Formats: C-alpha cells, structure tokens, sequence
C-alpha cells in the first residue's frame, strides 16, 4: 500500500476519520493547529470515507464526493499510481497546471584579450564576440565548451 | 609493444587541453589574408569552412604557403599577383586538382597516430561528430609529450636502452639539404620536390651549419618579405643554437633531448660534426606504433 | 495514535521554509530523528514552484557535504510531498548568536570556514543558494555550520545569467536590491561576506529601521568595523562586500586569504580589441523593430519572450538540420544599446559553432554599430 494523507482543516474538540478501508471505524485525528491528520495506506483504487466532526458526520467539501442511490454523501479518492513516485506525480503536477536589462558586467570581461587561454565565466560561453570589420572581413569568435575542455573558435569571413 | 598498448586505450579527448583557440577560415577568404591570420594567430594551422559545401574541406598550412610562394614566384622585381590576389578556394582549386582526415575525441591516440603516418601529415583536427565542430588540432609533439610523461613513469625498456643506429629508426639516405649560398626559393624547390619538414644548412664542407625549417618560411609572411626569395638561406635566417645527435646516443636519451627542447627533428651527426641522417618526431612515433 | 511517513514518528513544527512546514520525525523503533518538510501538490502547483521542486530534489539527491542539510529520502503521496531530511539539534546559528554574543575570532574562523566549504560544494555542482543567513545556518550538537533551505537557490546555466531578487534585504547583495541581472555565485558571497560579520561582531554590518537609509548604506558598500576586529578579516570584510561584482572575491581569492587559511582544515576543501555583440543608439524599441525587420529579411523562424528577448531557429539549406540562438538587448549606458547574440545548444551534421557564427553574420551585415 502507499501512504494516504487525510486531513480535516478546521476546528474541533474530537474529529475522526470513517471509510471504507478500515470499514467504517471510527479513526482519531491528531490535531496540530486547524489540521488534524492521520497517514494510512491505501491500495491503488477507489476508497470513499467520511468524517465525525464534533458529534456531526461530514464531509470535506473541497474534495471529491459520491453521492449513494440512497443518498449517502461521502468523499471519494482515486488513489493512482503516479502519486507513490516523486518524479511521476510532479510530472502530472506539472501537466495539471518594459525597459532593456543592464547589461552585465560579466560580459564585457574576456579571454582573448599562445593557443592556451584563461578558463572562462561560465556566463560568457556561447555568446558572440566580433572583431571590428578592417579590409572587408569580419573576425567573429566564441567560447564553447565540450565535456570539461573548452575552446574558443575564431571565424574568418568576408563580408 | 608495451608503448602500442597504452595508446591503443587512451581517448583523443584526453590530450585536448583545458582551454584552446581555433582559427577556422572561410574558404572564400583572400589567401593572403588567410596567411597573415595564421600568423597574428600565432597557429600553424586552419580548418577551412566550405560555406556552400557547409562542411570542413580541409586545413591550411605552412606548406600551402611554401606551394604558392614557389609555384608563382617571378621575381623580387614584380609581385607574386596569385598570392595577393587569390581566394583560399581558387588556390585549393589548382593545387588539388589531380579529401579532409580527422579523429574523434573519442577515438584512441593510437588510431590518431596511425591515421597522421597512413595519410603523411603533421595536423590532426579533433572534430565531436554530434556537433560537428572542430574541437583542436593534435600534432605530432603533443602526441610525444604526453608519451614521455609515462615513459619516464613507467619502465626502460631494451628499445630504450639501446642506440639509434642498432634500433635504426628514421631516415639516413637521400637527406635533401641546403647550403649557405642557396637561395630561399631553391629551398622552397626542394620542400615541394621532396616533401620534408626542415633543409640542414650546410657550409663549404658537408658540415651542418644550421636548418632552415617549413616554420623559418612563416617568417616571410611575418616581415612581410616573401616578395624577395632570391636571398640566401642563412640571410634568411638571421631574424633569430643548433639541436644534432650522435648515432651511438641511446632512443630513450634522444627522446628526451627531442622533448626537452621541444624540437621536431634530431640531425644525426658524426665526430667532425657533418650531417649522416636525420630522425623526426613522426618516425619515432612511427616506431612506437 | 501517531503520525507516521517512512518509519518517523512525525512531531512538532521546527518551522516554515520558503515553501514547506518543516516538522520533526522520530523513528518508531530506533529513536533517530529527521527533518521532514512537508510540501501540499495542491499548494506547489498554486504557485509554479512545481519545476523548481523538482531541481531541488535532483541537486540535494545528488549532494553529500559535511555542511549541508542531507536529504535521504522523497515520499510521495497522493495530497503533498514528503522530504525526509538530516535533523540537527542545535537550531539556528542566528538564534546562537542572541543568545550567546558575538564568536570568539578563532570560532568565528572555523565556523566561517565550515559555511564558505558548503558555499564553495554549492557553486561546485552549479547550485546557487540565494538566501545565505545565519538563520539558514543550522547547527549540530557538536557545532558544526549547516546550510539549509535551497527554496529561493537556482542552477547555473552556460552563457546565462539569474534575474530574481531573491532574499532578505539584509543579506542580499547591492545588485540584488538594486535587480539587476548576476552571475549567481558572487551574490552568495556577499550574504557569507555578512554571516562573517554576524559571527565576529554580533550585530549586522547592513542595518536600520529606515529602509531607504538601509538601502543606501547597501549600495554604498560602506558598514562599521569596531576595533575589536582584526584588520586581516577587515581586510577580508572589504574584499568580500565589495559593491562592484567584477572587484569582489571568490571562493578562490577567499581561500588565498591569510586570515581564512590560517588553521584550515584538510577534509573542507580539495585541490585586436573584442566586442560583445553589435551596440546600435537607437530608441530601445525601433532597434528590436530592426532586428524583427531584419530576422525577416534573411527568412528564419522566430519566438518573442520579451520586448527585448527572441527566441529565432532557422534552418540549414544542405545538412537540413534546424539550428538555434537567442538575441537579447542590452542597456550599456543612457545613450547606448547592445544586441547580444547567445548559441542555444540542440537536442552527423556540419558544425554548429560554425553555424552559429554564419547566423550571427547575417542579422550583422543588416544592422548599426
Ligand atoms: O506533528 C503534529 C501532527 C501533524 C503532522 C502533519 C500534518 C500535516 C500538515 C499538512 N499541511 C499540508 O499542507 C499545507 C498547505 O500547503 C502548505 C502546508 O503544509 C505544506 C505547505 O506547502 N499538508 C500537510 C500534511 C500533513 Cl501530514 C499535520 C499535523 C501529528 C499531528
Ligand atoms: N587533415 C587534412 N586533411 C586535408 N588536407 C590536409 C590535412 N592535413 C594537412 N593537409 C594538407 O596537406 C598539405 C601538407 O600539410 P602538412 O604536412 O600538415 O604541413 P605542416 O608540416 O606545416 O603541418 C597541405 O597542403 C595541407 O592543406
Ligand atoms: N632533410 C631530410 N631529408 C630527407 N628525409 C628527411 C629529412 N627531414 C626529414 N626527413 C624524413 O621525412 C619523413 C617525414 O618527416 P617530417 O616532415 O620531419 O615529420 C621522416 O621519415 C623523416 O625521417
Ligand atoms: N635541429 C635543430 N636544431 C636547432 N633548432 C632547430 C632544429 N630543428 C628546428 N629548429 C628550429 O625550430 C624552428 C622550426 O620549427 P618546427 O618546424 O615547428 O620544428 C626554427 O626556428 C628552427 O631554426
Ligand atoms: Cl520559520
Ligand atoms: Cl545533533
Ligand atoms: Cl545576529
């Protein structure tokens, strides 16, 4: 089974948690503040449950109800499988849901100014930096890096 | 082979430094231009960027200049029009008339030094094959320093000990030389003809004076001189202690000198200092391979 | 009757952290005790927090310092998200340093070391921890520093800068107030530059109930050294809470230092003018109008972020492959602009260093300055 969260926000003096997992026994909450909980695990599958708030059967009614051919309402939970793995359920979490900037500082520091350069700001790799156009040919360079080796390509173009 | 070995396992990426530069020309660009880019550069090398093609056709290098500056020299008197006027393409063109070998760094620096001696050349481009961009360059001279890092490490073996004469490793027959006299476009003649790195500059006897080298012609380009070839070789050389062995000095032992001065090639001279052989460092990785 | 997640026992509420309830865990049979914060999916998504809990999870899964909170365990449950984490008795280092007064200078130093080690771990594995106090420096019972709450920290990506003003004032750097664009580490070295001073002095050396006057003092990088301080830290101070990002230490200059190195610990640490892209003079909006006009002209598909950030793709007449880059103005003064070119590195083809240069080429060739 995966762990279940139920949790009755609001107040009370006593609040237990009745359902079809543990069949319909009264289950007591622990209250932290306006929260009382309790974890449980829960088969993937179905469940419906209700709660005994203070002497009154309710239930919470931000979350999903059933209502019986004889008119019973309780809360209902699909517990699915890709709420137990964290990479799963924040993926289907994912699914479910001026002025120019001041050019920073960082940029205007370089490493070109034999072969064997300075290592770079991480933050300069892979921009453009060109050399001003004398005699009809641009210089263009940049600063890439491969595995933990980096190098720096100087193009000759003309233009 | 114990040295084989340790290059067959090692990855290309490995001898990649921390932080290079790469000078990539468009082959639209003005050969003359390329020339004086290598040169500001400080690179010996450039891979070539076919903009139509949309791929690397090839690498430019000393010997493209020693080519054109001998093919279309006329004279100190007029210029060498070709070489001014002329793109990297249309001089591809003529040139290589009558294709482009690289290496992964993923490949080994066994596969890397077979792949320089299988097709004879000096300028290996390291290139990613998922991104296609050209990473560096090896040489022959990276490829021996690091082998000399491990070779110092680890054992001696017989190899090591013995000489270069009884190992009989490089090239001691036909050595094309130049003389004192001997003016730069004879020497670029016999680069061309010959196809070798450096010309031992000898005097009036066969005794080595000095060696004019392929990287002496970059300095052309450099003083911007190359329009007067008719100088002499040691003329030539002025602008900047010679480096020879013995052929009774251990391998081991020249492949440290080789090294340690950071050379391309060893002269093998005898007792009244004349030249007998010669021995590159692409012959000794040759021979550990 | 009791609460269980994992085997832990959960207790009373150690606190509330950027996102979460953080409550203690005791475990059913041996007793040991965790930090366990409690995340609502239902609150997450509420907010979008929901793709930054997920790289919080990834880095502090992948974290293992002597001076950052360890995170052992995820769970998982249908309503919120567990994150069983390291619990450390001795609490805030902040609520240490009430009760207790000022450190020792040799305390101070170890304590300082322990934090700037996790610091360093941090930029290490590309993780910068904005929100640097010592109220998020917990301690254990034999002190030793520990960082935690990574809600407000953020990767570092290549060629990209961080924008959020994250942070208490305080403990946030004078481009932070000020919302300027950073690097990222440099930030959490102005929030170590103050646990520093908190640790020797006691008191904050950026303070006051006027909050423009607060503000002001921050941006003018200027705080009180008293003369129980040790110039060698002053010197430290200065160099650290430098206003100016570009002359301000690294972990680097910080580790060089003499007052740092000094009884360091082994197990802490280990071990021809350029320019950036085309700057046009033009109003702001009629030069992004140009590169909109121009991006056109040359037939490449694009995407508005901002009215100063394009998102532009255009595909490659031979190898057929869709390459990728990004064009963001830049303010450099009150009378002049900058275009920045940056390379978007995709998912065999030419060469896409090359490439890029070629698209760059173009949108140039068509444009001011
Ligand atoms: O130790 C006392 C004691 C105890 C233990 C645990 C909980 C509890 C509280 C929750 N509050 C939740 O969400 C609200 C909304 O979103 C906000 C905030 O917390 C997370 C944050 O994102 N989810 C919760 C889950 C549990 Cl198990 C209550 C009492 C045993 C009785
Ligand atoms: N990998 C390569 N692919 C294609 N052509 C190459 C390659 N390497 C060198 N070349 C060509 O081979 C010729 C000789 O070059 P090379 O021996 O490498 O000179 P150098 O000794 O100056 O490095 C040149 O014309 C050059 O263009
Ligand atoms: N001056 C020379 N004359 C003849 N062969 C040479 C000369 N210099 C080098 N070689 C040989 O040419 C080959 C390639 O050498 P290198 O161009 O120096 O890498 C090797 O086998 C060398 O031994
Ligand atoms: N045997 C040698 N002794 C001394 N200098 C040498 C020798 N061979 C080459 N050089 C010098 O090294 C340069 C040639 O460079 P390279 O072709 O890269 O080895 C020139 O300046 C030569 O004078
Ligand atoms: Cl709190
Ligand atoms: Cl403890
Ligand atoms: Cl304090």
């Amino acid at each position: 089974a995966r762990p279940t969260v139920f949790r009755w926000t609001g107040g009370g003096k006593e609040v237990y948690l009745s359902g079809s997992f543990n069949n319909w026994s009264k289950l007591p909450l622990t209250r932290d503040q306006n929260n009382f909980v309790a974890i449980l695990d829960l088969p993937e599958g179905e469940h419906q449950y209700k709660f005994f708030v203070d002497g009154q059967w309710t239930h919470d009614p931000s979350e999903p109800i059933v209502t019986s051919q004889l008119g019973t309402v309780n809360n209902i939970i699909q517990v699915k499988k890709t709420d137990f793995e964290v990479f799963d359920a924040l993926m289907v979490d994912s699914q479910k849901c001026k002025a120019p900037p001041i050019l920073p500082p960082h940029l205007l520091q370089v490493i070109l100014n034999p072969a064997l350069l300075p290592e770079p700001n991480h933050v300069m790799l892979n921009h453009l930096y060109a050399l001003s156009i004398k005699d009809g040919v641009m210089v263009l360079s940049a600063t890439h890096r491969y595995k933990k080796k980096y190098v720096t390509t100087l193009l000759y173009k003309p233009i | 082979s114990v040295y084989t070995t340790f290059m067959k396992s090692h990855r290309c990426y490995d001898l990649i430094p921390t932080s290079s530069k790469l000078v990539v020309f468009d082959t639209s660009l003005q050969v003359k231009k390329a020339f004086f880019a290598l040169v500001t550069n400080g690179v010996r090398a450039a891979p070539l960027w076919d903009s139509k093609k949309q791929s690397f056709v090839g690498m430019l290098t000393i010997t493209d200049f020693i080519n054109i500056l001998h093919r279309y020299y006329k004279s100190a008197l007029v210029q060498i029009y070709e070489l001014e006027e002329h793109k990297i393409e249309t001089w591809r063109e003529v040139y290589l008339q009558d294709p482009l070998v690289c290496i992964s760094p993923n490949a080994s620096l066994f596969d890397a030094v077979s792949s320089l001696i299988r097709n004879k050349i000096h300028r290996l481009p390291v290139i990613d094959p998922e991104s296609g961009n050209t990473l560096y360059i090896l040489t022959h001279k990276r490829i021996l320093k690091f082998l000399k890092l491990f070779i110092t490490e680890f054992p001696k073996p017989e190899f090591m000990s013995k000489s270069l004469e009884e190992l009989q490793i490089g090239t001691y027959a036909n050595i094309a030389m130049v003389r004192t006299t001997t003016p730069v476009y004879v020497a670029l003649g016999i680069f061309v003809q010959h196809r070798v790195s450096a010309l031992p500059v000898v005097d009036e006897k066969g005794r080595v004076v000095d060696i004019y080298s392929k990287f002496d012609v970059i300095n052309l380009a450099a003083e911007k001189t190359y329009n007067n070839l008719d100088v002499s070789v040691t003329k030539a050389l002025q602008h900047r202690g010679v480096l020879k062995c013995y052929l009774h000095e251990t391998l081991e032992a020249i492949i440290n000198r080789l090294v340690e001065a950071e050379v391309h090639r060893l002269v093998v001279v005898d007792e009244h200092d004349v030249v007998k052989g010669i021995v590159s460092l692409s012959d000794i990785l040759q021979a550990l391979v | 009757g009791r609460v269980k997640i994992g085997h832990y026992i959960l207790g009373d509420t150690l606190g509330v952290g950027t996102f979460g309830k953080v409550k203690v865990g005791k475990h059913e049979l041996t007793g040991h005790k965790v930090a366990v914060k409690i995340l609502n999916r239902q609150k997450i998504r509420s907010l979008d927090v929901v793709g930054k809990i997920r790289r919080e999870i990834q880095n502090l899964k992948l974290f293992r310092h002597p001076h950052i909170i360890k995170l052992y365990q995820v769970i998982s449950t249908p309503s919120d998200i567990f994150m069983v984490m390291e619990y450390v008795s001795g609490g805030e280092l902040f609520d240490y340093i009430c009760k207790n007064g000022r450190l020792d200078e040799k305390e101070s130093r170890r304590l300082f070391q322990q934090i700037l080690s996790g610091v360093d771990y941090c930029h290490r594995h590309m993780v910068v921890h904005r929100d640097l106090k010592p109220e998020n420096v917990l301690l254990d019972a034999h002190m030793n520093a520990k960082i935690a709450d990574f809600g407000l920290s953020n990767m570092m990506s290549d060629g990209e800068f961080l924008r959020t003003s994250c942070g208490s004032p305080n403990y946030a750097a004078p481009e932070v107030i000020s919302g300027r664009l950073y690097a990222g580490p440099e930030v959490d070295i102005w929030s170590s530059g103050v646990i520093l001073y908190a640790l020797l002095c006691g008191t904050l050396p950026f303070d006051d109930d006027h909050v423009p006057t607060l503000f002001k003092k921050i941006c003018d990088g200027i705080f009180y050294t008293p003369q129980y301080l040790n110039p060698s830290v002053i010197s430290l101070l200065k160099h650290m809470l430098q206003v100016d990002p570009m002359k301000r230490a690294t972990i680097k200059d910080i580790r060089e230092h003499e007052w740092f190195k000094q009884d360091l610990p082994k197990y802490l640490f280990p071990e021809a003018k350029w320019h950036l892209g085309i700057r046009s003079q033009s109003r702001p909006n009629d030069i992004m109008a140009e590169v909109c006009r121009a991006i056109k002209q040359l037939d490449y598909e694009w995407k508005v972020v901002n009215p100063y950030y394009l998102r532009v793709r255009r595909k490659n007449p031979v190898t057929s492959t869709f390459s990728k880059m990004s064009l963001q103005l830049y303010q450099v003064d009150s009378r002049t602009y900058l275009l920045d070119f940056r390379s978007i590195d995709d998912e065999r083809p030419g060469s896409h260093t090359i490439e890029f240069f070629e698209m760059c080429a173009n949108l140039i060739k068509i444009l001011a300055q």
